[PDB]
């Protein structure tokens, strides 16, 4: 069942910030030999929406989209695909992905790198949701 | 009371205008008189014609009543309230027998008007033809010759694919036994509202520039045919605050599951039913 | 038992203080000026004058600013703006002929007096994005030519002379005012014209292309581009005479649309005009094609597509009055909407149970 | 010299407005206009309050010639830059006393099918109202009647009973008394009892 | 139509040179970065992006730089970069439900569950320009509430439930995309929706302007606007499983239209649908209002305004293909009119002697 | 002071950015006193344009215009309508109007203040007509296709 | 390689569907080959099936020459040129004879192309009996059956609508003794030109999506009559530069007035024989 997990890191990986990963990735000065098989490529996404939310299939524009692939050097494989431009943040996450499937690093860096993004963009996210919800209508409550 | 701005923030020249027009729908009622509206602080759309009719009649001395929806809580009866205590700074009540001054968006309040009391209605479609005939060029010949015909057609269209009519508010109506007027978009319950009132009626079309009136005690007759008469919008429920049973009134969902409940249009109305006792 | 409670007011002055957060942005970036706006972002700040109704760079600018980038809203914002202000005078009919030309081309007429001369503009250039404005950077040194400049009658002036054209002449008549007084169709000229001005480019954009579909591959042709410096003057009654009071970038295209032949009188070019603040060229070609397409019940002719129905077009170039009906159903309706639900209710308790 | 205006423009305006309004959409009463307390002689105080509320320069005014004094059309161009005629058919804000002629009520505009608010409105100053014929009212603004006898003319009183303009066409008319103020629309319905 | 052109490099370039130092204006001022502009314009970044096709705040807002405030010109721009990239995947549609909603509004009821949630927006402002913005200053402080999001189940969710309206149900057809194969009318709905998405909001806003007005109308309610971020996620072949790229910020709209009378079913509402890039909403509204408008062939309703026509709309609605247009009509066209001079003079000639 | 002298200053003082008026004035030092008859208002000019030009009117919108009016000691009343808000510089070019209206400064003025800022304006407009003929082009068609 | 651009501004999947269309093209001389790629939108209409190839077979070391009606001092001409230029960074000259990529609108060189040359012409329509056939679907299959007489029509008619014949642009030919193209509107000058040319020339349709090639040293001939075999009107009229008359004359416009004259198309040779 480690797909799931991979897709969890992997997510907050993309979903992390190019600044939060580096300055995280830098400080924890972990790195191990890799190459990179597919050098970071910035392309696009086509962009997927039903209509009404919920019925058939059209095509909603494009996005930026950028990839890179990482080969360490027992052979595993560590890929990326992040929303935007940024080259030197897709192999980072990229080098992430590889280096989660070594044993030897995936419970550190899930605990050190996976863990800790999780939880800021989390607390961002709360944060914004606070701001937001300040600015909802209330127009009955419960009296007891 | 102005922070900068003109009393009421249109300057004297725009409101003699819009005086002038306002006389002139009152001495004809129910016919739409143009007028040279001017951009508002709120968009076109949003109550422009009906801020302008209040900017024009409002006086020191007048206590502002501003619903929208049945409601002085609406997002829009807030901010058109709140600009006008900006530029006026006059009283402003939730009461509507209180109040001298009544700007309305598609509710006629539960309470009746009473005699000195002027009413001003936020109109988007002044021309009550417009649906059945979109150009402004031939509405106007056919309310010159009092050609109406399409509208009962339109009534029998209706009622031939339906058995219904199929509007509900915007009724339709006939005012002083000539014209062929569109009320506010309030629902069609509303309208015997309008028949005989005591009040002064005012329609502010701001982005259509167009004002009409509907002066006390005045003729008004919803459209209808004999044998499909006019009826008014009705509840299996009561409201579920006050317990009232002659009130407009609207739905609430509560939870994704679909529990609802109805609640009076009219909030002012709502409280003044649940302090005294219920319904 | 759900006490109705007041939330409003609470609820619209949260918003409009996210909004504005919103509008800040990042605060770790210097807050961008409305001058900088008005210096570098000039074509939404002629896209704003012409259709906001005040041709005032910075008041445009501002508007911009107020309104984190949207046009639509720049546009109402100083609509609004109008009628705060006071009518202090008339102007005297603009002169275009005394231009201090920016731009001036023709694609009719290769020799025109006065020369050709392509100024600052975007044509010929290549649609590639220039990355090296991601950073910062200075345009390069400007070169330089003879400093004098040639007097520049106007095309259309020896179309006129030639006898292919109709020389526009002044009737004396007055000119309609929509801002005075509400639009009654069918409209004056000037009418249209006021209107059009103040008529969304995308809209007419769109008009003037789907004008094209009418006939085949003849198409029109730009008869004269000009943008440059008008002398704005006004006669002040405190003195009698006329006082030059400033003077305001303007972009005057004329279109040549094909001959007409009108009964009892010679074949000649048919015009369209198009006058705009600013450098706003494409905005101008298309208010010029649109005029020439609403001419047409002057000119005897069956409007064949929307762009020449004058109600229609008229009715809804408007950018504020579109906007705001079209944003409007934001507001709650479920009054309104309550009726329709009953009506549809007993209509699916009658149709089946 | 020149006549003065309202002390208070704005307020004085609204306030003749609103009076003027009431009078208007409840035809056959009488309301006081104290806002202005010296009308412009030969013009009494609520012809005055109503030149200064509603005239200006959009509206041309009509004086009828015992009206048309000089001072007056002074005055008048000055305050409210309201445009002065010769002729009552280029009016829209016509005034006149009880020396009103046929001819004259005839040539006022009576509006258009098609845009009947562009129309004049007599502005006619009475000896009282009340002493005259008594005059019975019904329509809008008459919840059930009304009974009014202002000492009209001749002319304006076949024109209200018989209303040869058919609606919605015809004349709004202001009677006015010194400072008080009565208004017939061309709606309302008059008998002569 | 193609008149070959000779003799203009040197004035073609000094013409560009004083076009980009115009653009970067007056050099005393700062240069405008393009940070400062997604930030802080970030309404015209949301049109731009929505227009020209690219989801990217940078991209478009380097766009506008380069355009110098001009909206038309800026999404020529990021359209024809969108042609030097490489379409790396394809997403998993999207899922509006599990929007991260910044705003959230529905205008048929009072109240819903979920909340009326505001949010930021201009709605409800009093459009009075703001001259505090001629000079810096600082944002509002932003009031906290309970941070947690309700759960917002679409209003339309709601209506279907209760039998009122019909759930949009996946048939699994292919969408259409005219960013590979040009539209052939009538075009599938997805292919309508794909367009409008694309077409000027200028033009679309009047569009919808006038239905509303009565061109033919389609009773539309405001059944909800969203606008939130959504996770993006694509199935890569060297992996197996769907992976999550980032999210993107849209705005959602699902507008309640007039019911109908199905022969063999209950009455029920119809729905028009709008989505586009950032929260620029009004450009939504009007999407779903052209869409309804659009599907009349879908309901059998004949159409009687210019929005119902297909053809008109979609054929004039892309900002490129007109503005390609007028600006052809600028180029010299000495030939082509001398050939018409020709043209017109005999016609003079025969009917005048 | 004919008309034609006072429109010619008045068109110059105008055209002069408010800035370089600023300062010129103040390096001038020649300061009096004034009352001012009317303070700096700012309003609208509406816009008149021409069809094609040459035909008849229409309204181009409106512009701002800044209007101000000068008394002095001794009964001079100057005037100014510039476009703009820059309510300071209105009042400053109908005080210099005023000054100018009689010969105690009308000579100084005209050969120090006025000709130095009109001299300014032909510099830049020469400048740019300059760098704008850099641009001016000759195109060749050619027949066929 | 401009800065965020791809080399020759084309993602490397256009290139590589065109290369695959262009491989296709040239196993089979004449046949128009569809390729599927996007929609690009240029500001120059010449470019939507020319640019696209040039920029699918355009090295860092080839010597681009374009040209517009045979003219590289066109406007068109140049903006590509310089587009090249900036997304490429190739050289380019003025000579055919030191240009290895030749991107022409409606116009073969004067001069003979030589080996290791390819040349690239825009072609606005690549099928020349869509002004007969309106449905496409019997268009493709009767290029299998050989059904080409139907194109002879016009060519028969021509004489008897005009007494000769007028078409002297887009003139179709037969290539390989089997396929019928039409090259781009080229004037009947250059037709025979194209018989067996030391070069390969590239033929790219944008707005239909279609390229087809011609192999250097591929026989083709221009479709006519045994009695009335394809013959080019001899020109009798002088260059206003150079004054040789050996080479397909262009119309300059000077004035307002309708003042023209003629003028080599091909720049380039005109300035080989005024510097003789
Ligand atoms: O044109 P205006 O400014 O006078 O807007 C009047 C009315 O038009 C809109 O439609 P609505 O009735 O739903 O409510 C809005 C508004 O109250
Ligand atoms: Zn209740
Ligand atoms: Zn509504
Ligand atoms: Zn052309
Ligand atoms: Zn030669």
């Amino acid at each position: 069942a480690d797909t799931a997990t991979r897709q969890h890191w992997m997510s907050v990986l993309a979903h992390s910030q190019p600044a939060e990963l580096a300055a995280r990735l830098n400080a924890l000065n972990i790195t191990a030999d890799y190459e990179v098989i597919r050098a970071a490529e910035t392309g696009l996404v086509q962009i997927q929406a039903r209509m009404g939310g919920t019925g058939e299939r059209f095509f909603a524009g494009d996005a930026t989209l950028t990839r890179a692939a990482v080969r360490l050097t027992d052979g595993t494989l560590g890929y990326s695909w992040v929303l935007g431009r940024d080259k030197q943040h897709a192999e980072r996450c990229a080098l992430i992905d590889a280096l989660m499937q070594q044993s030897r690093h995936f419970q550190n860096l899930s605990e050190t790198l996976i863990a800790p993004l999780d939880a800021d963009r989390m607390a961002r996210i709360a944060a914004r949701q606070a701001e937001v919800n300040a600015s909802r209508v209330d127009f009955f409550t419960m009296v007891r | 009371n102005l922070s900068g701005y003109n009393f009421a923030y249109l300057d004297e020249q725009t409101k003699r205008m819009i005086r002038r027009a306002i006389l002139k729908a009152v001495a004809i009622p129910g016919y739409q008189v143009p007028f040279g509206g001017r951009e508002m602080p709120m968009p076109y759309g949003w109550g422009t014609g009906g801020i302008q009719l209040t900017a024009s009649v409002i006086g020191e001395s007048d206590v502002l009543k501003v619903i929208d929806q049945g409601a002085d809580d609406t997002t829009n009866a807030v901010s058109i309230r709140n600009f006008f205590k900006r530029v006026t700074g006059v009283n402003t009540t939730e009461r509507t027998d209180d109040a001298t001054l009544i700007q309305t968006r598609h509710r006629i309040p539960e309470t009746p008007l009473t005699e000195d009391q002027i009413i001003i209605f936020q109109v988007p479609i002044p021309e009550p033809l417009r649906f059945i005939e979109p150009r402004e060029t031939e509405t106007r010949t056919m309310h010159a010759l009092e050609e109406y015909g399409v509208m009962q057609v339109k009534l029998y269209e209706d009622i031939a694919r339906f058995g219904h009519i199929a509007t509900t508010y915007a009724y339709p109506v006939k005012v002083n036994g000539r014209y062929v007027m569109d009320p506010s978009p309030i629902p069609k319950f509303d309208n015997p509202k309008m028949d005989m009132m005591p009040a002064l009626q005012l329609f502010g079309a701001g982005r259509e520039k167009r004002i009409y009136a509907v002066p006390p005690f005045t003729r008004v007759e919803s459209l209808d045919f004999d044998d499909h008469p006019f009826t008014v919008q009705q509840w299996d429920e009561p409201c579920a605050i006050c317990g009232s049973t002659h009130s407009y009134l609207d739905e609430v969902v509560l939870d994704d599951a679909g529990n609802r409940m109805f609640v009076c249009s009219d909030t002012d109305y709502c409280r003044q039913q649940s302090e005294a006792k219920n319904q | 038992m759900y006490v109705a409670v007041k939330g409003g007011e609470k609820a619209i002055d949260a918003a409009h203080a996210l909004q504005e957060s919103r509008r800040r942005g990042d605060t770790d970036l210097p807050e961008l000026s409305v001058a900088q706006i008005e210096q570098q972002l000039n074509l939404a700040v002629d896209r704003v004058m012409t259709e906001g109704g005040i041709a005032d760079r910075e008041l445009a600018a501002l508007a911009l600013k107020q309104a984190s980038g949207d046009n639509v809203e720049a546009i109402f914002l100083l609509r609004a703006y109008r009628t705060t202000l006071a009518k202090l005078a008339v102007s005297e009919p603009l002169d275009t002929t005394g231009m201090r030309l920016e731009r001036r081309i023709s694609a009719v007429y290769k020799d025109i007096p006065g020369g050709q001369l392509l100024g600052p503009t975007y044509d010929y250039t290549h649609r590639l994005l220039d990355f090296t404005l991601l950073a910062n950077g200075e345009a390069p040194t400007l070169t330089t030519a003879d400093s004098e400049q040639q007097p520049s009658p106007h095309v259309f002036s020896l179309l006129a002379r030639q006898g292919l054209a109709k020389f526009e002449e002044d009737s004396g008549a007055q000119p309609d005012d929509i801002t005075r007084t509400p639009p009654v169709y069918p409209c004056s000229r000037s009418s249209r014209l006021q209107q059009l001005m103040r008529g969304d480019e995308g809209y007419l954009l769109a008009l003037a292309y789907s004008t094209q579909r009418g006939y085949g591959r003849n198409h029109p042709f730009a008869g004269e581009i000009r943008s440059g410096y008008i002398d704005v003057s006004i006669v002040p009654e405190e003195l009698g005479f006329a006082v030059n009071v400033g003077e305001l970038l303007m972009t005057e295209c004329e279109m040549v649309n094909g001959f007409i032949d009108p009964p009892d009188e010679p074949p000649h070019f048919t015009r369209g005009y198009g006058l705009v603040f600013g450098m706003s060229e494409r905005k101008a070609m298309a208010m010029a094609l649109v005029d020439r397409a609403l001419q047409a019940p002057e000119y005897g002719e069956h409007a064949t597509g929307p762009a020449q129905d004058e109600e229609f077009v008229l009715a809804h170039a408007d950018n504020v009055e579109a906007a705001g009906f079209v944003s409007h159903l934001k507001l709650p309706h479920y009054v309104d909407f309550q009726a329709e639900l009953e009506l549809l209710k007993r209509l699916q308790q009658e149709k089946n149970h | 010299t020149l006549e003065t205006a309202f002390m208070l423009p704005v307020q004085d305006a609204q306030h003749s407005f609103r009076r003027l309004l009431k009078a208007m959409s409840e035809p056959g009463v009488i309301v006081a206009l104290h806002q202005l307390k010296r009308g412009w002689q030969p013009l009494n105080i609520a012809t005055t309050s109503v030149l200064l509320t509603l005239a200006d320069n959009d509206t041309p005014v009509w004086l009828s010639t015992p009206l048309n004094n000089d001072i007056v059309n002074q005055s008048l161009r000055f305050h409210t830059n309201a445009p002065l005629v010769s002729q009552p058919e280029q009016a829209t804000f016509a005034v006149t006393d009880e020396a009103i002629s046929s001819e004259q009520l005839n040539a006022l505009s009576t509006g258009t099918a098609v845009a009947p608010e562009a129309g004049a409105t007599l502005i006619l100053q009475v000896a009282s109202l009340s002493g005259g014929r008594m005059l019975r009212l019904t329509g809008a603004g008459i919840a059930e009647e009304r009974m009014i006898a202002p000492q009209l003319p001749e002319c304006i009183l076949h024109e209200l009973t018989e209303r040869p303009h058919p609606f919605p066409l015809g004349i709004d008319l202001i009677l006015t008394c010194g400072e008080r103020l009565l208004a017939i629309p061309r709606t309302t319905h008059v008998e002569v009892c």
